[PDB]
């Protein structure tokens, strides 16, 4: 635990990246998290939405 | 079938050529919701049911 003060903002940063990529997983009300799966099911109209 | 007893039929291990259905004539209706029906064909699903 000495160097518990360098890991500790290692953690903090390998945890905010973490959340981050995380995120792109979320729907976010969208009918998929995946904006592939979106563009390869609606046309422009709706895809937008 | 009547609307209060609707037939479900389980569509599945198949090619779904859907541009035989939406470029008919004979149909008055033809609605997607949550797909393209200029799409359909590039799909793949786990189930169809009619």
């Amino acid at each position: 635990s000495a160097l518990g003060k360098l890991q500790d903002v290692v953690n903090q940063n390998a945890q905010a990246l973490n959340t981050l990529v995380k995120q792109l997983s979320s729907n976010f009300g969208a009918i998929s998290s995946v904006l592939n799966d979106i563009l390869s099911r609606l046309d422009p109209p709706e895809a937008e939405v | 079938a009547s609307v209060y007893a609707w037939n479900r039929k389980r569509i599945s291990n198949c090619v779904a050529d859907y541009s035989v259905l939406y470029n008919s004539a004979s149909f008055s209706t033809f609605k997607c919701y949550g797909v393209s029906p200029t799409k359909l064909n590039d799909l793949c699903f786990t189930n169809v049911y009619a």
